[PDB]
């Protein structure tokens, strides 16, 4: 299993600085030595066998060198330590005591098993230990993408390694918005090339002006007045392939803020040499009269045998039942069908259910969603019915046999907020805790094995059809719809858009609609990536549809939007019905050809390790991998026990040392923070906000324990780039150990994307997405603006104060791009907050730059988090804008409505509003393919239905900006004309 | 507007709600969210959306013939029957303050009541999330202790086999110290073995009486979800009547 805590022992957070160790020799004798906790192996197996002589039988004992020490992990492991330069204190020991041992089997495959079982958090033996043929088949099956992938990473020169470990952080589209052009000098930039010459590494500064689309070949050229490369000075950014100058995103940005692009100049081999060679070598596993069912003339039925417990108490339930119901992704394929009400105490049906669908209609993708209910006559004549617990089964598996004999299936608990009796979205499959309600079931037999057939067997005019297809995927679809899209199901493809339309108009409980619409698929043209990904959603579950949608992403997807959207990407990879499916062995396939992208797949797996619903599928994920990235594994075994050592650190604090105060804390923190073992960990590793960044040596000067109940860590780096001036010196972390950090991952991605969608549209509202990542369970980092204080601490009472704060530090001739740039940013955070639902802000929510910029912070809660608690059903306005906001934006005149400044802010939120709007079905995606990652405010599409509202999508676009011109009336009580 | 199946004003998650986990035939007309109107039917566990203009040149004259032509002559002219209605006065009961103030008060009454049950329901799952993890913690432990007393009695039993031959070789030697220091090693083996046994049996009745802890806060979770959902609607009810019976814009 997983480590249940971070520790340096079981029970015990921290070693004491002298430990004994119970020593087991090979001869039978125990010797107890006293050990530094910092002590490498090394040093105890030399103090060990010092002492053996001393002890009995010592003549049998052969050299130290032949030995090595093998231990119980707190992981319930027999690891080996082959790696005997490791500390004792990072050994990660169940309890104080080494077995000597001699070295057998293959030594290499077992040290990279443990590399790779400590970069996931769990034992890769385990993964051998799994009697399920499907598990054990997509290991030795998803070989091929590993294999594809490191063939492609050294089918080059040293070129095609250095785009893999340094690839392009480039845009979509070389093309520039009109807003950016008129920013250049004539279509051309000027930047400023640095060269580190041989000797005292002298730096050169060479200011040059070239076209704004130059290949980076040709800024090299203009230096020159030729095989080099270009790297962003202050982090491991390079300019490799042939993009235009302005398409990098660097660039690109230095373009809009008006700074100086400051770049490097260094020769091809000092990159090429210094990367490692990624050699992937195979695994030990890779090496160690059916009918048809469309054959089968019956009804389907599927009998509930017995319960073996339910946790509820006979006095306040009156019955229990077990429901159950046919489902194709989140609707059923037949009216839902229960068993009789049996007691609580005697759980036993021995029932079976007949459901009306034909058994050769079943589609491919059916699934049996099924749960024991509890209900309760109690008052008046209504009943209440609560589900107990849940369990979902795919009718057919990934040999596409159907489902027959007996079957016991451990259930799961209901999610937290989950009202519904049946759950279709949670993961298929039994409860690995056995320990848990068992619900035995059997299937009918048809004297055979029943396998699907194979694909072989298988065979208003313009306008409204128009109409449709422009429609948010959550709108209202009537059946004269459904039967009119059906109708015209072959005029469908020159709205090749209307895909997602079309295929909820199918019957998928009707065997000839799905035999046709999979030929209509067949042959479907290709749609934008932001469209295909509704198919990957929960409501499209049917193979040749989630293959489709991949196909679409495997040529039109480019790595910039995979790195965008790859938050959504891996949260419906828990929606496929099979480890093996297109989906996996694409993200897989392109984390493994691009670090940028890997760094982030492997993040955002590896933080949901502790889910027992999703563990199996993301470690198998994970450790084909860790098989696979080459050198970088190092890497992320670096950041994994760094971010250990913090999870320890902070456990201590808030546990032992909870009734404690701030400076008896900070004493504890800075003596244990320099400590070598300490130091070793949290010095020299990529920071997983950005692997880009280099974290370099600690500032513990700088570090400090925040006044929070959490105790976040407010962390500080030294950036060991050569050139860390032009860029960051430091780089400022808040490692926060307590609260989920999943929502504000999501709202920090979306104000990104919102930000994006205004830039390409000429509307410069500059927003700030600052860096946000969840790698655990309630566990995440947070990057810090590094000149930002909140409005509380402007104010330490005037409503000027903020006004007069901004005239300081931009005091003079750079006074108008404050006011500017602080209108800017508060059009983009009234516009976002309002269409996503954000908490309420106030004077600690909202923090303001040096530079004029404004922007928000803890965005802890979306959408309509108040209406459960509260009745009341509202668009609420977040960001409330202040007196105080007023007079900024209006330079400091009074009656700040009226005046132009405040008609032009105006502008830009209804810009902003209307642009949001016309893409709001890109986020209603991405909302969707968020449903099962199990967060308390996104569970069901009536959830998403408040972005509906608040975009007002059932209205027109200048209806839409009538509510949006209401609902800001409403909270600034007048004034929005 | 009297009509029993005609709701007005409501949006389409409002229907979800009300046509949850019901039968073939339950249906209600409401205004379409926009047309006009839109009739949801419940069939086959999905409730179909219906326009009203339907299908045609219109054959009725006005939404009462529609509804009530149906219910009798079921819909298979257009490709089941409206066999049970959602009466709107169905839920005007359980509401019989039936003044200004009365409401008001008892929604006060039950908003507070619907608060206290709501902490004591968020604080009863955190008491059940923290027992769902430190019993994995738990067996975790357990793990590791049975793989541990595995190694402990792996050592006894290399030290029974090489020894007994070393010690009867220091009988006939006549060396009492190098037998009594074989076997005091081994009494110090067999004595940390007894303690690592002992420990995994105290953490054992830990687990055991831990798990009995969860299958209680399990029960009691399961007995005030139900009391909890009803007490929101029935808050929820009291603030619709206090809207209605309100000054309207
Ligand atoms: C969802 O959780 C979060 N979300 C975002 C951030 C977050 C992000 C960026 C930030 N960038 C810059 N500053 C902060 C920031 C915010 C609040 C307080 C301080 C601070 O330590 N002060 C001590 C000195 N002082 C005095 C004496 O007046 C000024 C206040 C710094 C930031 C906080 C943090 C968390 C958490 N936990």
């Amino acid at each position: 299993p997983p480590r249940p805590s971070s520790g340096e022992l079981w029970g015990i957070h921290l070693m004491p600085p002298r430990i004994l160790v119970e020593c087991l020799l090979p001869n039978g004798m125990i010797v107890t030595l006293e050990c530094l906790r910092e002590a490498t192996l090394i040093t105890i197996k030399h103090e060990l066998f010092k002492e053996a002589r001393k002890y009995p039988l010592h003549q049998l004992l052969q050299d130290e060198s032949s030995y090595i020490f093998v231990s119980v992990t707190q992981e319930a492991e027999r690891e080996e330590f082959f790696d005997e330069t490791r500390r004792l204190c990072d050994l990660r020991l169940f309890q104080p005591f080494l077995k000597v041992i001699e070295p057998v089997g293959n030594r290499e495959e077992k040290i990279l098993n443990r590399e790779i079982g400590f970069a996931i958090g769990m034992p890769v033996c385990e993964f051998d230990m799994v009697k399920d043929p499907e598990v054990q088949d997509f290991r030795r099956n998803i070989l091929n993408v590993c294999k594809e992938a490191v063939d492609l990473r050294d089918l080059n020169s040293p070129h095609s390694r250095a785009m893999y470990v340094y690839p392009p952080n480039v845009e979509s589209s070389p093309e520039l918005p009109k807003h950016i052009y008129n920013k250049l000098d004539k279509g051309q930039i000027i930047v400023v090339i640095w060269v580190i010459v041989s000797p005292n590494n002298d730096k050169q500064k060479y200011t040059l002006k070239i076209n704004h689309d130059c290949v980076p070949e040709q800024v090299i050229a203009e230096a020159i007045r030729g095989k080099y490369i270009l790297k962003v000075c202050g982090c491991d950014e390079y300019f490799l392939e042939k993009y235009p100058l302005s398409q990098y995103k660097y660039i690109r940005s230095c373009i809009m803020l008006g700074r100086m692009p400051n770049l490097m100049l260094m020769a091809k081999e000092s990159l090429y040499s210094q990367l490692p060679m990624d050699c992937f070598t195979m695994p030990s596993y890779s090496r160690r009269s059916t009918k048809s069912l469309w054959v089968i003339n019956s009804a389907l039925r599927i009998k509930i045998l017995c319960a073996t417990y339910v946790n509820v108490n006979i006095r306040d339930i009156d019955k229990i039942y077990v429901r159950t119901g046919i489902y194709h992704g989140g609707e059923p394929l037949c009216d839902n069908v229960n068993t009789q009400r049996v007691p609580c105490s005697n759980p036993r049906w021995n029932e079976w259910l007949n459901y009306d669908i034909y058994i050769p209609d079943l589609p491919r993708a059916a699934r049996l969603c099924l749960s024991i209910c509890s209900v309760k006559g109690r008052k008046g004549a209504k009943e209440e019915h609560c589900p107990l617990a849940w369990g979902n089964i795919n009718l057919f598996d990934y040999t596409d046999t159907l489902v027959s004999g007996k079957m016991a299936l451990n259930l799961w608990p209901v999610p937290h907020g989950l009202e519904d009796l049946l759950n279709p979205i949670g993961v298929t499959g039994s409860n690995p805790n056995k320990e848990t309600p068992c619900l035995e079931l059997e299937f009918d037999w048809f004297s055979s094995v029943v396998k699907f057939p194979d694909m072989s067997v298988i065979e208003n005019d313009k306008e409204q059809l128009k109409a449709i297809s422009t429609r948010d995927p959550l709108s209202e679809i009537t059946e004269q719809e459904k039967d009119f899209l059906w109708s015209h199901r072959h005029y469908c493809v020159t709205i090749p858009e209307i895909l997602p339309k079309l295929l909820l108009s199918v019957k998928w409980n009707s065997r000839d609609e799905v035999a046709q619409m999979y030929c209509l698929v067949k042959d479907w043209p290709p749609i934008k990536p932001e469209q295909a990904m509704e198919l990957l959603d929960c409501n499209y579950p049917d193979p040749m549809v989630r293959g489709f949608a991949v196909r679409c992403l495997e040529k039109y997807l480019t790595d910039d939007k995979l790195s965008q959207y790859l938050i959504q990407l891996v949260q419906v990879l828990k929606y496929e019905q099979y480890l093996d499916n297109l989906l996996v062995r694409f993200l897989l396939k392109k984390a493994l050809t691009n670090q940028r992208i890997g760094h982030f797949f492997f993040w955002h797996l590896k933080s949901e390790m502790h889910n027992k619903t999703v563990s199996q599928r993301f470690g198998l994920l994970l450790e084909s991998y860790c098989r696979a990235c080459g050198m970088y594994l190092k890497h992320l075994n670096r950041q994994v026990e760094a971010m250990e050592k913090l999870i320890n650190l902070t456990d201590i604090l808030k546990q032992e040392k909870k009734d404690e105060t701030q400076k008896v804390q900070m004493k504890f923190l800075v003596e244990q923070m320099r400590r070598p073992d300490f130091m070793d960990a949290l010095q020299g590793f990529l920071s997983p906000l950005n692997p880009a960044h280099q974290l370099g040596n600690l500032r513990l000067e700088e570090c400090r324990i925040m006044s929070s109940a959490k105790r976040p860590l407010w962390l500080n780096w030294e950036n060991p780039d050569i050139m860390s001036e032009l860029l960051f010196q430091n780089n400022e972390i808040i490692f926060k150990n307590g609260d989920d950090l999943r929502q504000d991952m999501l709202t920090l991605q979306i104000i990104r994307i919102m930000e994006n969608i205004w830039q390409n549209q000429g509307l410069d509202l500059r927003m700030l997405p600052y860096g946000c990542l969840s790698i655990g369970d309630c566990v995440g980092l947070i990057e810090v603006v590094r000149n930002s204080h909140t409005i509380m601490q402007i104010q330490c009472f005037n409503s000027h104060t903020l006004h007069q704060w901004l005239k300081d530090k931009n005091k003079g001739e750079i006074y108008d791009a404050a006011i500017d740039l602080f209108t800017r940013s508060c059009a983009g955070y009234c516009v976002a907050t309002f269409i996503l639902g954000i908490g309420d802000r106030h004077n600690s929510n909202i923090m303001v730059k040096d530079d004029g910029q404004l922007f928000h912070i803890d965005f802890g809660h979306f959408l309509d988090h108040k209406k459960k608690k509260f009745g009341y059903k509202r668009e609420r306005v977040p960001f409330v804008l202040t007196q105080d906001f007023l007079i900024v934006i209006s330079k400091g005149a009074q009656e700040c409505t009226k005046t132009r400044e405040f008609e032009r802010f105006q502008e830009m939120c209804y810009k902003a509003y209307l642009a949001i709007r016309q893409h709001a079905n890109l986020f209603i995606n991405l909302f969707s393919m968020m449903l099962g990652s199990g967060m308390p405010e996104l569970q069901s599409f009536d959830d998403i239905a408040y972005i509906r509202k608040t975009l007002a999508l059932d209205k027109t676009e200048q209806e839409a900006l009538e509510y949006f011109m209401k609902q800001m009336n409403d909270a600034h009580h007048g004034g929005w004309t | 507007q009297d009509a029993e199946w005609y709701w007005g004003d409501i949006s389409r998650e409002e229907v979800n709600e009300k046509l949850r986990d019901t039968a073939d035939g339950t249906f209600l007309v409401r205004d379409a969210s926009t047309g006009d109107y839109t009739l949801t039917l419940r069939k086959g566990g999905n409730n179909k959306l219906i326009k009203i203009f339907f299908s045609d040149p219109l054959t009725f004259s006005s939404v009462v013939e529609l509804i009530n032509h149906y219910r009798n002559e079921s819909l298979a002219q257009y490709n089941v029957k409206l066999l049970y209605p959602v009466s709107k006065y169905q839920q005007d009961q359980v509401v019989k303050e039936d003044n200004i103030e009365a409401v008001g008060k008892k929604l006060h009454e039950y908003n507070t009541q619907f608060q206290e049950k709501s902490r004591e329901y968020d604080r009863l799952y955190e008491e059940y999330t923290r027992t769902s993890q430190e019993i994995q913690m738990k067996r975790t432990a357990i793990e590791a202790f049975n793989e541990t007393i595995k190694i402990f009695e792996e050592q006894c039993q290399t030290q029974e086999r090489y020894s007994k031959e070393y010690i009867e070789k220091f009988k006939r030697e006549g060396n009492e110290k190098e037998i009594q220091r074989i076997m005091h090693n081994y009494d110090k083996l067999k004595s940390r073995i007894s303690e690592i046994i002992d420990s995994r049996r105290r953490l054992e009745e830990d687990l055991k009486k831990q798990a009995a802890e969860y299958r209680e806060i399990d029960k009691r979770m399961n007995s005030i979800k139900p009391d909890l959902i009803q007490l929101r609607k029935t808050r929820d009810q009291y603030l619709m009547w206090l809207t209605q019976k309100g000054v309207r814009q």
